[PDB]
Parts: structure tokens; C-alpha cells; sequence
């Protein structure tokens, strides 16, 4: 697989104009962590063809990450250094995803 | 600003050290 998933790794705990400004924040923070990942993913590990960051439940408390690498030999090394490094406090739990 | 950065107090053991221990 070219596939990857770091599982539960994107965390997020916690009138109308309120929720305006929620929507820009988490926007922003969505976008803050997504070219977190991507660069670093590009950096170390190898071409990143598609990425995406997803919310789990539709809560958006809590979402997977996937990469598909351009390369299936950069996915399954990436797998392997992933789950030897700490991201944000917790360990990563890397996979390769069918 | 997150890559790295282990949980508070384990920086002395390595992640799949820390993994195997949750439960």
C-alpha cells in the first residue's frame, strides 16, 4: 500500500457570532496542523501524492490522518519511523492502511 | 510546536516503550 494512517493523532477538545469565530479558529487550526503534518511528511518520509485529515465521528473532537506517498517504499518506511516518535505528548500510532 | 514532543516526563523512553504499556 502507498497508504498510511497516524490514528487519532488530530486532537481537539474545546451565540452566532460565536460561532463564527469558532468556525475560523478551528479553520485556521485545522490548516496550522494539516501543513504541520504534510511538510513533515515531505521532508522525511518522501512525495506526498494525496493527504487528508479526517474528523471520526463527525465531532470534530477527533480525527486519523492519511497520506498516500507517491512511493509504496516511503509509505512503509514512514510506518516504521512513525511509530518510533512522539507527536504533541503522545506517541504516534502509525499503519499501513489497505 | 508538536512534532517530537513527548508526553510530560517521558522523554527518557521511546514511544513503542511508552505504547506497550497502554491498555
Amino acid at each position: 500500500s502507498q497508504t498510511i494512517a497516524l490514528l487519532n493523532i488530530y486532537r481537539n477538545p474545546q451565540d452566532g457570532l460565536r460561532s463564527a469565530v469558532s468556525d475560523v479558529e478551528m479553520q485556521e487550526h485545522y490548516d496550522e496542523f494539516f501543513e504541520e503534518v504534510f511538510t513533515e511528511m515531505e521532508e522525511k518520509y518522501g512525495e506526498v501524492e494525496e493527504m487528508n485529515v479526517c474528523d471520526n465521528l463527525g465531532d470534530h473532537l477527533v480525527g486519523n490522518v492519511y497520506v498516500k506517498f507517491r512511493r509504496e517504499e516511503d509509505a512503509e518506511k514512514a510506518v516504521i519511523d512513525l511509530n518510533n516518535r512522539w507527536f504533541n505528548g503522545q506517541p504516534i500510532h502509525a499503519e499501513l492502511s489497505p | 510546536k508538536y512534532w517530537d514532543v513527548p508526553p510530560p516526563g517521558f522523554e527518557h523512553i521511546t514511544p513503542m516503550q511508552y505504547k506497550a504499556m497502554q491498555a
